[PDB]
Parts: C-alpha cells; structure tokens; sequence
C-alpha cells in the first residue's frame, strides 16, 4: 500500500526548476510563499512514505483485534453467511 | 524640510520587500532527497543490512 502512495509522489512536478532568481523576482511574492511552502510539503510526504521501517509497528495494530475475533466461542472460521444459512437448517426444522 | 524631498520609503523597506523570503539553496534538494533515499536503499536492496524482504516475504526453509 506504501508504493501505491509512493508511485504518486513519483508523478509530482520538479518544482526545483524553478528555483532561479529570474523565478523568484518574476513572481508575486505571496505565491512565491506558496512554492516555498508546497516544496517543503513534499520533503514531508516523501520522508514519511520512505520510512518503511515504521511499516512493522503499524501491522501490530491490525493484529490483536483481528486474533481476537478469531478465538470465537463458536468457531475460528465462523462468519455471518455459515451462520445465517445455518439457522434456516435450524429454524426451518421441526423445534 | 529636506528630508521630505527624499525618497520616503526606507533603505530597510527596500531590503524587506526585494528580499522578502530566504531562496532555497541548491543543495536542499539534494540532501533531503538523498537522506530519503538512504531509507529506500535500506529497506528495499537486497544487499543492505536492513532489508525488509525476510520479514515481508519471510522464508521457506
């Protein structure tokens, strides 16, 4: 799921092509506050889509709930469609 | 009244208005990119001493 996110950071423009002074002096200066700010924001997305070595810390919050709903008092492999097609065997019979 | 034939906006005026925001260096670029890269070698070489591939894929011994 990280490379999905880190194949569109791949498709983000150079903005560094246009950090010349003719670019710089060119520009109104509140939209060149703006390109200073949308560049540093892309050293924040692409520094945390890299850190991969925070991707085993985040499995560990999807593994205790989900071995939770496996120690079921029923079964481990129980789910809503066994269990609704096994009450019309059980209701659908005599008592 | 001399000084209100001079130009009334300061030398310090002119100093913050052409100047107005500090210009990114060229070498930012490389030194942010390359220490996030430095992650990408990490976890994804194969040759790296931290690579991710034996506890993604695990193994079948």
């Amino acid at each position: 799921l990280s490379n999905e996110r880190y194949q569109l950071l791949s498709q983000w423009p150079d903005f560094t092509t246009m950090y010349g002074k003719d670019f710089y002096y060119r520009a109104h200066p509140e939209d060149l506050k703006k390109f200073y700010d949308a560049a540093d924001e892309y050293y924040k997305l692409y520094e945390t889509v890299t850190e991969f070595d925070s991707l085993s810390a985040l499995a560990s919050q999807v593994v205790p709930n989900y071995a939770a709903r496996r120690r079921s008092t029923v079964h481990p492999a129980i789910g809503s469609t066994v269990a609704d097609g096994a009450f019309t065997n059980f209701l659908l019979s005599k008592q | 009244d001399r000084v209100l034939s001079l130009p009334a906006v300061s030398k310090n005026q002119v100093l913050e208005n052409v100047f107005h925001t500090a210009p990114k260096a060229p070498v930012e670029h490389l030194e942010k990119m390359v220490s996030a890269n430095s992650k990408v070698y990490d976890a994804l070489n194969l040759q790296s001493k931290r690579v991710l591939i034996w506890q993604v894929k695990p193994a079948l011994f």
